[PDB]
Parts: C-alpha cells; structure tokens; sequence
C-alpha cells in the first residue's frame, strides 16, 4: 500500500528520523520518503519510532488520508500547514 | 490571461472557525491567533463559510471574488452570503429561468426537478459504508420524499417538510450508530456538531453552482413560514441528506475530530467532482428550453 | 470614510471604506484606520456598502440581517459593487421578489408595451441629456443640440423596428461625437482599440457608467442580463441599456472634458464620482426604472 | 486526480514558482503541494510553468508516476535525486 | 536488538547500472562518477542487481546480507548470485523439500505446482491495462503453459519451454503494441533493453524468496542443456511473464526511460505484497508436507 | 593478502584480503592497498573467496564463471562465511547436486545405518582428540585421558538409541571440563551466561568451530540443515552435530589456554586461524565426511 512519509522533526533527531525511515524507503527529497509498506509492515515502522523517542514529528500518508502521526504537530484544517 | 479556470473544475471546500480571512503576498489565507497561515487555493476553492469568531476583508473579497469563490456567513436558520456580481454572467441561463419561473406552473415544474434530482444524488453517489445504499429504512425514506415532492400542491405545502426530514433522518441513521442525539443547534455532543458543521458545504456547494450558471439566490422554489433563506436551501439538500450524512454519522461514531471530518467531505466532493455534477444538473433546469 | 446617498426617499447608501467592522456592546460599529469608531442607524438604512480596505465580522450580518438590512461589497467611490446579496420583498419574514421584477418580465412578455417602454426609455435618455448640465463644453440648448434632439424625438416615435431604434441609437452618439468633437476642435472617431487619451478616456466613463447603472439595477433589484434594446444573447444587458441613458448626457460630456485638458484616470474618477454624490445620479436612474415598471 | 508538486528551484524562481502553484494547490511544506486538482487544470498548470521560464525544477506526482516535469534534474530507479 | 525485520515485509527493489555499491556513515549506497551518493534501505530491500561497470565492496555485502539482501550479477543466460549464509535458517522447511526433492516423483509435483502457481500471479495481480486481463491470447497461451506444465513427463521435456514462452509472449504483446523486436540481449532498441532490465527483478525477488524461508539455489526443478543456473528461474518465471510483461510494453511504447520503469516495477511489485506473496506460497511448497 | 588452504588434495582456496577484483587485459586480477596486483591461475583454482574490505566487478565474475571456479565471501580470517552460492556437479552445464548430497541424504533416511553414522563420528570426534596434540596443558595420551577414551568407546559402541548418545555426549563435555579444569588449577563450570572471560573465550572459540565447520561443509556442498545429533527441529544442526567433534578436542583446550594467560581476542582468533592452517583442518573435515557418505 502506497505510504508517503513526511518528517517535520529538528536536528540531530531529524536524521535519526531519517536513518530508520531511509531504510525503509527511498529518499525522493526534501525530508519525504516515499514508498510502498504493508499493514504489518506500517506495525513494524510506528513501533520503530516509538522506540526512537521524544521529538519525533512524522505524518504518514496512504493516499489523501492520514494512517498515523506520532509528535505533536498542528496539521491544522483540512490537508496543509504554512506558517507566515 | 488564461481562461479563469471555469467553475466546474475548481476542488477545494473549507469552513472557516475562529480565524481572521485577509490575503498575504497574493494569495488567499486565513490566520490562527499564533499566525498558521492556511493559504487557499482560490484557482479551485468553491467557498468559504464563517462560524463564529470569524471575518474577512475586501481585497480578500475581491480576489475570491475576481474568481468568484463565494464568502458567507454561517449563523436550518438564517445563512447570510455574498454572490460575486462584476463577472458578468452567461445571459441565456437565467432569462430561461426566469421566463419559466414567473409562470407558476413552470416554477413547480423546476421545484419539483430539482428536489427529484436527490435521488440522483443518492444513486449516483457511491462510495459509502454502514447503511450504505439502504438499510431497509433510508431507500423507504427517499421514496417517501419522491412521493411527496410528487404530489407538488402548494409550495408552502412541504415549506418545512425537509426539516421533518433532516429530523427523521437524524434519528434513522442513530438506531445504528447508538446515540439518542436529536436536531438541534447548541447540542455540546460531537454528533450535532458534525451535522451542524455540515450544512455548510451542502449551502457552499449549491451557492458556488449558483454563481455563474445561473440564478441569484433571492428568486426562490421554496417560501414559506420556516423556510428563511431562498433557493440556495432547495439546491443544497441535494447533497444534505445524500452526502454529508453518512460521512457525518462515520465521523461520529469512529470518533474523530472535526478535521478529518473535512477531510474525508473534501476526498467525497473530488471523488466524483460534484461542483462539475451539479452545475451540469442545475444547467438541465436552466437551459431546460 | 462614511457616505451617503440616496436612492428613492432617504440617504440610504452606506458607503464605508477603510475600517474594520465589529460589533460593540451588541450593536454593529465600525472603527476606521484612524481609530475613531462609529454606529450605524438601523431604520434610516437599507444599504450598507464596503469599499477598499473595509472588514467585517461575522456577528455583524447575525444581527444586521436579524433587523432587516442588505450589504454589499464595492471599490472606491461606492459605485462599482462587486460582491452582493440580493433584494427581497423582506430578509426575514417573505423571500418574495419585488413588484418591479414582475412589472419589467411582464412589460418584456407584451411585444408592443416592450416596444413602448423602449421608445420611453429612448425619451428619457432625450430627458437627462436635456437635464443634467454642466459649467464647460457643450450648452444643451443651443442650436445643433436642439437639432438632433427634436429630430430623434420625431424618430423615436415614427419607429416601430429594434433594428431602426439601434440605427437610431448608432445615428445619436455618431452625431454627438461629431458635436462634441467640433466643440473641442478635435476630429474624432470612437473606438475601443485606439491607444490615445481621448477613447481610453471614454472606455473609462463607459465602464464606469456600467458600474453605477449595476448599482442601481441592484439598488432597486433587477439583475444584469434582461435586456432590452440590445439582442437577447448579449452579456450585461440593462448594465449596457440603462448605462446608454448617462452615456450620451454626462458620461460623454465628463469623458471629453477630462481628456480635454488630460487630467489623470485617478481624479478623473473621482471627479466622475463626484459627479455621481453631489448631483445624485443613482436616485434618477432609480426613479427611471420606477416609470418604467408601473408604466 | 489528487496529485502532488515537488519543487527543487532556486531564489527568487522559488518563490515565483510557490506563487504561481500555491494558488492551485495546498502548501504543505519543504516545498511540496498535494492537492486535488483537474486535468485540464494541470494542462494550464504546464503552461503556465512553461511560462515561468528556465531555472525551474518541478516534479508532478500522480500517485507513484511522474506525469510532468521540468527542468534538468536526473532522477533513476527509486525517484531519489541522491539525498544532499 | 529488534527482531530483525521478517522478509516478507521488504519492499525496494534495484537494478543497479554505471555505478558503485559500497556503504557510508552507516548507510549502504551507491556512487554515479559525479561525486554524488544514492540511499539503499537495508532492512527493506530485497536485492540489488549489479550491472555491467559496476562492484560491491565487502562491509556493504556484509550489512544488507546481515539483514538478507540478495546482491547478484547481470552477464535468460548463466546469472551469478550470492546467498546470505551467516542468519542460520529454519531448517524445517528446506527439511521437508529435501524430504520431497530427492524422490523424483515428489520433485515432479513440486515443479507442476510452481509452475503452475504462475497463473495464480497473473490472477492475484490485477492492475493491468492494454491486453488487460486478456486480449483472447494471453489466456489461451497460459492455458496452453498449463496443459505443458500439468503434462510434465520429465525435467529436460520443458527444459526450453519457458525460452520459447517469453520468445511467443514478446512476440504476442507486440503486434497491438506497435514494434517488431524479438527475444535478444544485444538488440538497441529500447523494448529489449527494457525486458532485458526487467526481468532480473523477478530473479532478485525470487531470490530473497529463498533466502530465508526455503530452499538453497541449486537444488533445482528444471535442468537440461539450456536452463542453466538453477531454482532461481523456477522461482522468478512466476513474476517474469506475469507482471514484467505488460508494464514492459507499456513503458516502451510510451517512451520514457529505464527510471520511470523502474519506478513503476516498484509500484506494481510492491502494492500487492508480492514478495510476501511468493514467501507464504512456496511455504505451501515447502511445508506441503 | 593471498592466503591457501587445501580443501580435498590440493591447495585450491583463495583467500583475498583487502584488495579490489577486476579484469585486467582480458583475465582476473587484483590490487591490493598498497598498489600492486596479481593475476589468478585457472587450472589450480576452484574456491575463489573474498574476505573484509575487498570489492569485485561484474566481468570479474562473467569470466570467472564461464570456466568453472566459484567465489564466496567470509569474515575476516576466511573460516567464518557469509555469502556464496553453492557447489554443484559443474557450474556451467549440467547443474545437479554432488554425489556427496546423495550418500548423506540416503544415510539419513534410513534409521540402523544413521546410528551407525552416528556411532562412527563420535568415533571420529575420539579420533580427532586422539591424534590432534597440542604443546600446551593436556597431552592426550595420559591416564585419565585414555581411561574416559576406553570408556567412552565401549559405552557408544554398546549404545542403540539416541538419548544414550547425548547422555554420553554430556558426560563426556562434562568430564572433558573437569580434566582441562583440574590440569589448570581451576574450578570450572560451562555456561553462556557467565561474565567471567573463560566462557566468553569457549563461547567465541565455540563460534569459530561453527564458522569452520559451515566453510567446510559448504566446500563439500553440504546445507547447514542435515543434523544427526541434535534434534530435527533445531536451527543449525548439522553445523552443531559435526563442531562438537572438532570442538572437544581442539577448541577446548585452545580456548582454556587463551584463557590462562588471557591475550586478547583478536589475537585468539589469530591463533586459531593460524591454526586451522597449519595443521589442515578443514581438510581433515572434508576427509571426515568424505569416508561418511561413501561408507
């Protein structure tokens, strides 16, 4: 199932991040894995990075709706965050 | 200059709540009381609703309105829009319609065409789950609404016939998804909230098809005692009752917020394109002749 | 900042621009960029307008609708709406078209009535090119102007075909482009693709002569697409129609004037504005559409 | 047609572009916009970024498949334009 | 430690051209000649295919086979591999295939079943299009596999079967897909260089199939005079025909390169979990018993 | 560097040490670190095997394949391997399984001669403590040594059922540990778990037996899943059933002497490499079940 991962964590956890989700799938840019993982597989990656911690900003998405997201990030609306 | 994206094509939907509507370097948004800009996409939003707390400024305004998203105003009871009216409209649409409407007779033949395109709505409009296509008691229900659209006496005879149905309707779907929840508009409960958060896309959805096709919302095919706000009502229960319900009763009783709520309405509307579905259904009242 | 003007008995346009609309203890005020906030009255208005850089709150329709009051959204001057609700017989109680809506499909469903309100229409252009005056360029009353007003009198009521009333029309303004080109020691030909101040000057006035017969076609109600002299598959009808009423009297005068001595398009609208509130054309164009409609 | 812009471009055709496509689309961040949008709409959406001129770098994503893109930049079996 | 990451959940795939495989901070990746450096991810690759011009070093070899990815060699031919051999296996399950495989008849039953679970890979991977699910030739030529592979009088009848089979299958696509490229290695055209890059995906794929579960490669179901190399076309011609095929003639005829091929090769392989596939359904060969 | 090891009657494993494989003018070679390369010979080589910080291109393998030589990766050292693909009859034309995958499998199936093959490798494993000597601690030819081999020859010959065989398995691990512990003048009990550096020495040592014995059986062809000790639902059986003969007589002892005088653990497994060379085990292994199978 197709899984498109957005991380929006700091530095030096963002490549902690980036070094368990970049084993998974393939850096296509700008901190945005994208891919394809199953339902146990999804289970596999969101105990990962729970074992990864604190300060982990990851949202997950198969298509147009969200499966998970662990930190707390403000996705405010609809589908989008900008700031300024 | 390009072509202005024709209205049929344009995608996005939003309610806006507790917010301030302005438009930063260009483009369309809305601020939290932390910044969080949300700019919108005015090349294909239909419309914006405002809940309480809310407010918008002119150039904002006129930028929607150059093309042509349409701004209301959402305190079922009174709704207060603005229609965009610099972009001339397409002539032959609304002298058709006016020419049937002020004869009596044709303005009950379009009444009763747009309220029977609900069962339309329904069949054409699929992807559901729970009840879905019927559950032995909503198939009986949008059957007894053709009858009594059918049977089309008086106009003030089903002035509030819809509110029976949203009340009964409210109930129908609660027999399976367990709550006692009844219509109203300050029940605390997360069931009424999404019903009450819902109504306004149906009023957007009808208002954004009623900007540029055809008719001005103040000439109506529905008046009465109870029915306060015109036509954008009549060409929004076709997709009150069809669409926004079972999505409403989903979201209640799996239990998420009002967020995923819009946007599993915004996945439903671009799903089938149903902005291009009822303009080109409300052009079959208006370029009937 | 705050205007006024009237429409058929009472000052009842609410031109507000540049300030943020809020409520204050339960009432609609509004408090402008330099901070001073002000009410609004409830039964001496009807019309309430927003120009440029105006804001406005959601609870302000809640109890301006609440109380019977129509809003609508325009740029500078008050003249130029853009954004609009739409007039009823009542907001709250009766969502019933006025009585001049059924009067105007009526008069265009009889044939020989709508030709007669065409010829009126044509008459009381005659009349506000008679009227309205002004302290420079053409004298409405001298001998050229007397001319080709009692000729296209005799005109307007020998005709009976649309297509002779808009040879008509064509003749009037082709002629009084030759007066007023005279007038000016010009020689002029009227044309949207000339580059020069003068027919830029004059697509100015025109549009801006559409903005304030759609502020009165929206002051009174009627919609922009029900035309009458023009064909029936033509955009912005009584915009275009009503709009030829001030197009041959004032638009015509102001636009040759200002490019007479070639003022800017900033002050030229604004003197066109000025025109527009302190003469108070909207009130006649109103009371126009009021002879036309009970007849 | 829910489809997803990827742009690597540079100031200021970085921010000219994010004006341009940002009015179509919903900002998400690290220079991506998912949105949903029409056919024709990604026709005039082509023009109008073949009217932006050079220097552009910009990926559309239907799903997995590149439907557009433009401007000079080497992608391969993955989609990964290496990682830095 | 974590458990390892089980290997039906791995899911990148490469054939890796013009470059050089090696490991970084950690990261196992690959070098172009422009200084610039890929990602490889470990724990859900299956296997990197080595083309020509190209070397893996050791301590990279050492991370993906700690985790069990395939990495083999390029110059369908005499194919060169390397199996993880440090992660001791279950020897349950090779433990019943050898049980079966050294008796000739239960040898010939698990060669009719693998061959015959081809057409459960062209059933059980929908989202075709072009022939689709058949254009009245597809499914009579794996009807016509079937009728050969249920016959199955010796090793070496069918040893030559399946080179005639995707000689007919390459000639079969083509005539609604407009070239006229035969079967060869060498042939510039692009339809050859990409069947040609493609199907060695099928080999990885079948490869870490049996790395963890199954069988050690050279305990075969096919020998003969051209079938030369092993299991590992007994295991890959599930997927070679099955899914290369169509996608191979639509990425060549309309027209981009080996990048977006390979972009849809991961699509197609990995959406229906056809590495978990192929694991639970020759464990239904190995564990028959 | 280049390192060899005989295999069955000639030197024919290649060990590569950290060096780049490639082909030059048409035929393998490589450099090592420091610049300088050698060719391969073709007629003397049949194991070909890379060891840590070496890489090889693809050609490399094309050629190296087209005339029949295999290649495989271990740890450094070359006993402990990791990645290679598997001895057949030839690799070229005619893949089908040696003949030594016959004998062994035909020996397993049937029951009363897997005893017997059974009874033989512990006769083998006396065998192998027999005739290895080491210059340090136990000389194998001693009282007690020779008393627990008497016994022990007598009590697996006279043994029918398995459980008798780990029974006597255990008793001899057992006493073997009070004899090396009793010539060191320790007390001493095998276990994982323990901390203490004697353990952990018996426990890497114990895991270098199973690096060479899965090398070994690799070089015969033979897969790591074939026990005839241990259990059939036992992961690495085979591996464990033949280490354990090699294990008592030479692990044992080298691993309690590097615990005495306590060197590190790098150059431990020196000493076994080292070890493992000079004195051909692998070759030894190979003859072991080269007079297995054929019986």
């Amino acid at each position: 199932m197709f899984i498109r991962i957005k991380c929006f964590s700091k530095q030096p956890i963002a490549k902690k991040v980036s070094r368990e989700v970049s084993a998974y799938l393939e850096y296509t840019g700008n901190n945005t894995w994208e891919g394809h993982i199953s339902g146990q597989g999804v289970s596999n990656l969101q105990t990962k990075l729970i074992n990864v911690g604190k300060g982990v900003k990851v949202v997950c998405n198969y298509q147009d709706k969200v499966l998970f997201a662990i930190g707390n990030v403000a996705m405010s609306d609809t589908g989008s965050v900008p700031k300024y | 200059m390009q072509k202005q994206i024709l209205t049929s094509q344009k995608r996005n939907m939003y309610i806006l709540s507790r917010c301030k509507v302005l438009v930063k370097n260009g483009q369309v948004c809305h601020l939290h009381e932390d910044g969080n800009v949300y700019t919108v996409p005015y090349a294909n939003t239909v419309f914006i609703g405002l809940a309480e707390g809310t407010s918008i400024t002119n150039e904002a305004m006129s930028m929607l309105a150059a093309n042509g998203v349409i701004v209301f105003w959402t305190k079922a009871a009174d709704i207060i829009c603005h229609l965009p009216q610099a972009d001339y409209r397409p002539t032959k649409y609304m002298q058709n319609w006016v020419r049937l409407w002020l004869d009596e007779e044709k303005k009950l033949s379009a009444a009763k065409e747009i309220l029977k395109m609900r069962v339309d709505s329904l069949s054409t409009h699929v992807h559901d789950f729970g009840v879905d296509v019927e559950n032995k008691r909503v198939s009986s229900i949008v059957n007894k609404f053709d009858k009594g659209v059918t049977q089309a006496t008086s106009f003030e005879s089903l002035l509030g016939h819809e509110g029976t149905f949203v009340k009964s309707l409210y109930k129908e779907y609660a027999l399976e998804y367990e709550i006692e929840f009844k219509r109203d508009h300050k029940s605390a409960d997360n069931y009424n909230k999404f019903l009450t958060l819902g109504n306004y896309y149906a009023y957007g959805i009808a208002r954004s098809s009623l900007w540029a096709l055809g008719i001005d919302n103040s000439f109506p095919l529905l008046h009465g005692s109870t029915r306060r706000g015109g036509l954008v009502f009549d060409v929004a229960d076709i997709i009150k009752t069809s669409i926004i319900l079972p999505l409403a009763f989903h979201a209640a009783d799996q239990g998420m917020s009002n967020t995923e709520f819009k946007r599993s309405c915004v996945a439903y509307f671009d799903k089938n394109d149903i902005l291009a579905y009822l303009i080109n259904n409300i052009k079959r009242l208006c370029m009937e002749n």
